[PDB]
């Protein structure tokens, strides 16, 4: 029992992870404040200052 | 006009340095140059 409960939570947390797009929240998150700092930082190269 | 070379390029007074690739993006005929993110010339039109 304990074993067939163990099999079917990692099915579900696949199903879980492949279902909802913001599973992986705090990662996406990570990746996105990186990207707009770089994006920012960037875009600044195009302000007159 | 020199392309795959590192090059020093003044097209119509851009004044960059960069290597120049054939590219095949389709520009329209009003427009001339095109830019990046940083507003950085990324593609230019030859004007001869």
């Amino acid at each position: 029992l304990i074993a067939n409960q163990f099999n079917s939570a990692i099915g579900k947390i696949q199903d879980s992870l492949s279902s909802t797009p913001s599973a992986l929240g705090k990662l996406q998150d990570v990746v996105n404040q990186n990207a707009q700092a770089l994006n920012t930082l960037v875009k600044q190269l195009s302000s007159n200052f | 006009l020199v392309k795959n070379k590192c090059v020093n390029f003044n097209f119509n007074g851009l004044t960059g340095t960069g290597v120049l690739t054939e590219s095949n993006k389709k520009f329209l005929p009003f427009q001339q140059f095109g830019r990046d993110i940083a507003d950085t010339t990324d593609a230019v039109r030859d004007p001869q």
